[PDB]
Order: C-alpha cells, then structure tokens, then sequence
C-alpha cells in the first residue's frame, strides 16, 4: 500500500539524494518530511525547489542543519544562511529563473529533452548555455531536471492516491511529482475514492508511490 | 513619502481590465492607490489570479499567500494554479502590466534589479521572466540610492534582461524609454528640471508637453 | 462585456483565418461556431486542430463546404473527404504528432521557442527539423504553432469567463486558449461568479476574448 | 479465434497496478480477457486515466469517449485532462503498458503501424509518442497479412518509432525483441515450430525453453 509510516522516508531518501521538494518560501512544502530527514541527519543532499525557504521552516531547516551540499533554485534572499554558506564555499547554489526552473523540471516529467526560452537571454544565465535562434529570435536552451524522489505537499488524496491541492500552496507539487523517480506525497487528509472529481483532480493517483501524514 | 509620490504616479498609469503584477516592496504599495473608477486584477508569481488585499485579523489561510509569503485575500473569480502555468502567464504575453523595483535602469531601457556584486544576492527569482514576457514594464524606483544617480548610461550592475523597459516612475520623475533613448514625460511638482538632470547620469531627451504631477 | 450573440461570429473569424479549433473526434468542439462559419461561406481557412473529426460532425463539416486551405492536425482518418482532398491537392495537410501538437501550440501560449522531442526521430517526421543531442540522445526541435483565433469549447463559464471543462472535452481547449492572439469560448452555461472555486478554474476569464452560448 | 489468442495472451502478460494503454482494434480485445485477480488501470490519450467499459444503454454521456470517440465510463478515481498533460504521462515515461496493433515488426524491434503507402492514410495521431514513451510496448497483431509475412527482417513501410519495442504476440507466437534480434520464447498449441518460422522473413532466435501457450 501506498501510505506508510513517516520513518519510511529513511529507507527512500538515500544520503546525498538528489530532491525535488514542493513549496513556495515554506507555502506547500512537506514539513513532516523534512523533519523526518532532520530526525535522521540525512546529508550532502541537492534539493531542487523555488528558494529555500526561511531559516525556521521548510527547506531552510534542511540548510540550517548543513545537510545540502548543493540547491537548485530561484530564489535565496530570504535566508541568511543560505547566503552565508554560500560565501563560505560549503554549498554550492545554481540560481535558475524561476520560469525556467518550472518548465525544466516539466520537460524531465512530460519527456522532453528541453525547451527554448527567451528569460535570461543577454544575462549572466546565458552562461554556458547553448543559444538558439529561431525566427530572428534569441532563445536558451534549458536542459531537463531530474530527481531521485519528489518530496511534495498535498492537500487530499484520495484512497488511490489522486491528489488535489489548495490555493498558492500548488506551486511546484504537481510539477515535480511528474519529474522524479519515486513521488512522495505528504498529505493533510485521506478522502474516500469518488470525494475528488475527475474534473478537479491534479495529480492521478497512479504516478504517487508513497504518502504520508 | 517618496515611495507613496511613486505608487500613486504608477497606478495612476494602469487601465480597466489589466492583469498587474507588483514587485515585492515599493512596487505592493500601488495596490493602495487604485483609482477608484479604474478595476484591474492582480497576478502573484506564486501562483495566483485575484490577489486581494490583507485579510481582516482571523481571516487569514495559510495556503494563501503572495510571492513573500505574507498572507492574501483571494478575490471572487480567483484561480490558483502551478508555477508552470504561472509562469506561461508571465512568459507567454498574457500579463499586461508588471511593476518592479529598480537598482539601475540605463539609456537603453535595460533594468537592473536582482543582484548587487559582493553585497545583495537574493537571487533573481521570477524577475527575469517578468521583464522578458510582461506587455508592459513599469520601473518604481527612487531616483537616486542616498544620492548616487540610478538611471546611468550603461548599466554596471548585472542586468535582470535585455528587453527595453516601458517607463521609469521615481519620487522625481516619468520618463519612457524610447529607440532615441530615454525620454523625459513628467517631472514632480515638489522637484525642478534642474534637479532631475543634476540627479540623473543617463542623457534624457525633453518632452515638448513636459508635465507635473509625480 | 465578453459574452457575444453567436451571430457575431461572422465579425470576429475572417476569411483566410489561421484557427485552432478545439475538439477530439468532435467531442469538446465549439460546435455552434463551427455552424456559424459554415452558415457564411468563412473560406480558405487554416486550422490547427487534432483532427479533422467525421464528414457530419465538428471540423468536418468544414472539410465538407471546402472552407479550408489547410489543415495542421495529428489525424485524419476518420474523414474520407480529408483524404480526398489531400490526394487532390485542394487541400494541404501537414500531420504533427499528437504529443508534439500538444507542445508546440503549448510553446506559444506559454512563450517559449521551441521544445526538443524525441517523437519522430528517425521517421519521416524528422525531415526538415533541427535534430539536437542531449546527453547522447536525438531530439528533433519542434516549434511553436501560433494563430489569430482560438475556437474553443467548454463546461462553464463565470461572469468573469473563468472556464472549466468536462471529461474528455477538455483535450486541446486549455492549451489553444494560451495561444491565440483572440480567444472564443463556446460554453454550454454561465454561472455566477463563485460558482467555480480557485481550485478547479482550468483558463482563467482574463486571456477568454469572447463567449458565445 | 486469432484475435482472441491474441488478446488472450497479451491480457496475460499485464501486471497489477499498471497504467495500461490499448490502441484501436485489436488491442481494444484485450480488456476483455484480463485476469480476475490482475486490476489495471487504462489511459486514453484523449483524456483519461480510468477509461470503463462502454454506458448500459441511456448512461451515456457526450464529453466521455474514447480515442475513437466511443461512449465509455469513468471508473471511481479516474481523472481527465487536457492533451497536453496526457502526452506528459504518454511521452514522460508514466505509461507501464501501450498495446497496440501494427503492419510490420522487424529484426530491430521497429513498429510501422501508422501508414500504407498509397492506401491507409490516416496520420500518426498518438502512436509515435505512444511507441517512443511507454515503459513497455507490447505490439498485438496477426502473424501474416493475407498470408504475407508481417515480422520482416527490416520494415519497409513507415516506421513508428525507432524504439525497440518489447513484445509481440500473434496468433502463432510469442516474441521478444533483444540486442541480439528477435527471441522467440513460445508458439501457439495450434501450430508448428516450422510453421512459425515459414510465416516469418524476419529471422528467430529459438529459446532453448520454448513455451507452448499462445
Ligand atoms: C527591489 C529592489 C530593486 C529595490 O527595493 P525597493 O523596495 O523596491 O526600493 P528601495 O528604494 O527601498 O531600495 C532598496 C535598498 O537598495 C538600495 N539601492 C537602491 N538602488 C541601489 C543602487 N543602484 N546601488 C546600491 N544600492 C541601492 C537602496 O538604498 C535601498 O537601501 P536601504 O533600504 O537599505 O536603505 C531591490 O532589488
Ligand atoms: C495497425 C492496425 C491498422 C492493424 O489493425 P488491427 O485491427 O489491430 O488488426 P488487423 O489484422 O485486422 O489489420 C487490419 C487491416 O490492415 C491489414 N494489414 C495488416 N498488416 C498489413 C501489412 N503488413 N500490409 C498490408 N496490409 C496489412 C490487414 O490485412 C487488415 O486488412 P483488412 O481490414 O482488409 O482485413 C491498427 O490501426
């Protein structure tokens, strides 16, 4: 069966997996999870998300606790810590636009080999990234993303495991939970089968291997 | 109150029917001054369509938050979505408006706003795509940092895009980025033209019908 | 104001349109304005659809009257007229794999320049496409298919022109409703604003032109 | 009876839990031979994860078909989506089984099963990503056409794909393609070894424990 006990996360994330974790600055991120790696100082990870929260919550815990050796993300502003080890040389920080990093991460779970985009063009982004021209038209080609396990945050799933989500607390979910691996699903409650309609379903049950909560 | 001479002067620049995008920061206070007359929709790159204003003290939900992770109201007919579709809105020509703040903007429209070199790295967020996709880019920002001129002639700060920006609002000035180079539309009633230019690196071409106002 | 008498349509779709039209096999296909082109002769069309669906039904019908140049669809075979006038030569067809359809309409409705598939390597798809290696594996780059006028259908619309789909009518909607510099909706009912949550809405009233019933 | 052996057979060959695609015609059969203890889940590329059997009369509805636009039922936890969602499951590697019908199969493990040459034109559809994306391919077919030899030793009608499909099962064999060519693992109760090899251009690879069955 899909649901497991919380202390099953040390059997899935292996030390230094490379993570997609939902969430926007801790919005939709799954906290039970994180806490579980915390718990069992699960280290040298490479989380993908938007940013890394802040230092109290989310995915700033895991970067409190030193346990990334390198992030993949939009936005780091709001941790100071994040930064500090920055500097220092202890973790290695990829800033990608926050665009970009949605249909990266896509592109690894709908099954292209990458897509063209206009943001970054003529910026540091451009660095080392192949320039296409199309139609007179500047574009970088932005690779996909891949991941051992996606560590999302849901609202409901049902028994099969569909899952819906709640307001801005969407995000990166139900993007990533196409693009990893395994799909670790976090949610805030179980609802019986034929509770969630087809029509407002967003994540289908068959592509979620684990939940939790 | 020089933040608040900018807000106004910007919403002052939106029309019926747009869907905006404020920047965190000076850009959120233009949400405060809306012409009452004038009905617009707020998009947030976190993932909605319909931001409303802070709730009430006990209204607020934790799923429901703008791209700083400050509580929001959803307005009737919001929807909410994944930052993929979020960011086909921003990217894909379908926001009309984004205001963002400014570090520098230059004589060809280029804005600098993410990253000052040994001293501010936030990271760029979803800034980049908002000046590469947005119909129209409005810069709120104050004219100078304690004195030193912020609209330059060649940005010497790390460029948020190539793409030329739409209009600069500061406490001082309006001016529009043009293909001759930026042009200077309005000055503040409480500033002169011979302030603006003394506080302005970057050449500023001169409106015939230059106006007061912000 | 969006909502428009279907009668208006002969003012908004002009002669040698470039269309998507909505729609699998007819079903989620903005029938009555499919009627209306057809009640005025709205000739030399392109149109980006699927499919050409059957002689009596959706797309066919405008097949059947002749009123399209060319069609960029995925399949054709349930349509022997199609068929015939592609041997002829009247009509100009240009087949695109359904997946691939599905991301270069996608592409420009989210402002992207092309994505890499690996559908069509190595089959006469691939002529006359970029081929580009990644990580040792071909894609073929695939461009994005923009248009005037997206003609689609859904469930419902709200005061606002917030959309929601039903079931397998959803197919092809969403997506071309990005695309298109004007967007037409079709909808079988308008509800009160609140009547779909934030949750469910799939195109939101702001990039929806105009409505029809 | 060989559309039955078929589909008998293939049945057979799908595990528990697995998403499950069938193409038009003959791998359409096969859902009605699944194993009582095996529970599938189907996908059709026009929407749908959780395709039922067709309505009893009157419980049909005009926005739930199947990709040949067939009335069908939803299953309790089935979800639809758009195209573009549904060729991410298809394309992205989410897809356990598609099984689908062909005109040729060659000593590469390449499907032509889209296009006739100056007879069957219909387009491609969904079957070059369904071919190119799912974990397994599975390709149902008759041995011969009107006698012709349909497993060739190099396709000459359009291919598919360039992906090597995983399996094919006619009515007088059971064959997996693999680095070293074809492998065929079993042959029909009804027919002779030789008979198989007679039917087919393509070269075989007898398995040391050849299997009767289908
Ligand atoms: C968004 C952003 C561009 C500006 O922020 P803002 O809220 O929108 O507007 P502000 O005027 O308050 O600018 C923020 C700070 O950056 C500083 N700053 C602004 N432009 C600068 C420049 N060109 N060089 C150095 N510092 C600069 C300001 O002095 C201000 O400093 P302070 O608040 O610590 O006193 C940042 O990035
Ligand atoms: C590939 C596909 C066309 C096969 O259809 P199917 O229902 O799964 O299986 P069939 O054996 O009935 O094949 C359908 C037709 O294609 C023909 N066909 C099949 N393989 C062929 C080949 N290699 N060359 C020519 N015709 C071929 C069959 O003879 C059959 O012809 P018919 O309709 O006149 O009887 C599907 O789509």
């Amino acid at each position: 069966m899909k649901v497991v006990d919380i202390s099953k996360i040390n059997e899935l994330v292996k030390e230094g997996a490379t993570l997609m974790i939902g969430g926007f600055l801790g919005v939709g991120t799954p906290e039970n999870i994180i806490d579980e790696i915390i718990r069992h100082n699960i280290s040298n990870l490479t989380v993908i998300a938007n940013d890394t929260a802040f230092e109290d919550r989310g995915i700033g815990k895991l970067v409190k606790n030193k346990l990334c050796k390198k992030v993949i993300v939009s936005h780091i502003g709001t941790n100071p810590e994040t930064q500090r080890q920055m500097i220092e040389g202890t973790l290695e920080v990829e800033l990608v636009p926050q665009g970009t990093l949605a249909e990266r991460i896509r592109a690894a779970g709908v099954g292209l080999g990458g897509i063209l985009t206009p943001t970054g063009v003529g910026t540091v982004v451009e660095k080392d990234k192949k320039v296409i021209e199309v139609e007179g038209k500047k574009y970088l080609l932005e690779l996909p993303i891949h991941a051992d396990v996606a560590l999302i945050k849901a609202k409901k799933a049902d028994y099969l495991g569909n899952l819906v989500y709640n307001l801005t607390a969407e995000n990166f979910n139900p993007i990533m939970a196409l693009a990893a691996k395994t799909v670790i699903a976090e949610v805030e409650e179980i609802v019986p089968t034929g509770t969630l309609s087809p029509n407002e379903i967003k994540t289908p049950g068959i592509i979620v291997d684990y939940i939790v909560t | 109150n020089p933040k608040e001479k900018i807000a106004i002067r910007v919403a002052q620049e939106l029309k019926k029917g747009q869907l905006v995008n404020l920047g965190i920061g000076l850009p959120t206070l233009v949400a405060n001054y809306i012409p009452k007359d004038i009905h617009v929709t707020f998009q947030c790159e976190n993932g909605i369509i319909g931001m409303g204003p802070a709730p009430k003290e006990g209204y607020e939900n934790s799923d429901l938050t703008n791209a700083g992770a400050s509580y929001i109201t959803a307005l009737p007919g919001a929807m909410t979505f994944d930052s993929a579709f979020s960011f086909g809105i921003i990217r894909g020509g379908h926001l009309d408006v984004t205001v963002l703040g400014g570090l520098q903007v230059d004589e060809e429209g280029h804005l600098a706003n993410w990253m000052i070199p040994g001293k501010m790295i936030p990271g760029m967020g979803g800034a980049m795509d908002l000046v590469t996709g947005a119909k129209k880019v409005i810069v709120a920002m104050t004219h100078t940092a304690k004195g030193t001129p912020k609209i330059v002639k060649k940005c010497t700060l790390p460029l948020t895009s190539i793409r030329k920006v739409d209009l600069i609002v500061t406490e001082l000035a309006v001016i529009e980025p043009t293909d001759e180079g930026l042009l200077l539309k309005e000055i503040s009633k409480e500033t002169t033209l011979d302030e603006v230019l003394k506080l302005t690196e970057a050449k500023l071409i001169i409106a015939d019908d230059l106006k007061i106002f912000a």
